[PDB]
């Protein structure tokens, strides 16, 4: 559209350069969750289930 | 999560056109959010739309 | 040093070159999606 076309050649351009952002956004993620999955079988199960 | 999550790809963005594009400044991060325009305020929509 | 170098290869062609993979076929994820939908 607003750049240089690619049907199948444009979306590996973009499939090539930010798999950064959407692996490590997406690793915090992960990791910030992991207090709740356990770590904790006291305060509340409520944590678990979230 | 989710909000660092949006936080991090503005972040990343200017720290990938520093690499890429090879601009230094303000005028680098500048151009980022052309891509990422829509990508931060028609998505706030359907992320309130669930 | 090279720790950034244990994913850009993994970048290119295990991932990049990977997905040309994929949609060079296409059609084997029709069912295969149908099969993740109809199976959850």
């Amino acid at each position: 559209d607003k750049e240089g076309k690619g049907l199948i050649e444009a979306t590996l351009d973009a499939v090539r350069m930010r798999l950064r952002p959407i692996l490590m956004a997406s690793l915090a993620f992960i990791l910030g969750v992991m207090p709740l999955v356990i770590s904790t079988g006291a305060g509340s199960g409520a944590q678990n289930a979230v | 999560g989710l909000l660092v999550d949006d936080a991090i790809v503005v972040v990343e963005n200017v720290e990938r056109v520093m690499a890429e594009e090879g601009l230094p400044p303000k005028e680098a991060t500048r151009k980022s959010m052309g891509q990422i325009q829509g990508a931060l305020v028609g998505i706030a929509m359907v992320l309130s739309a669930v | 040093f090279g720790w950034f170098n244990r994913m850009f290869e993994k970048s290119t062609h295990h991932y990049t070159d990977s997905v040309g993979g994929i949609l060079r076929s296409t059609g084997r994820y029709l069912v295969l999606y149908l099969i993740i939908v109809v199976g959850m």
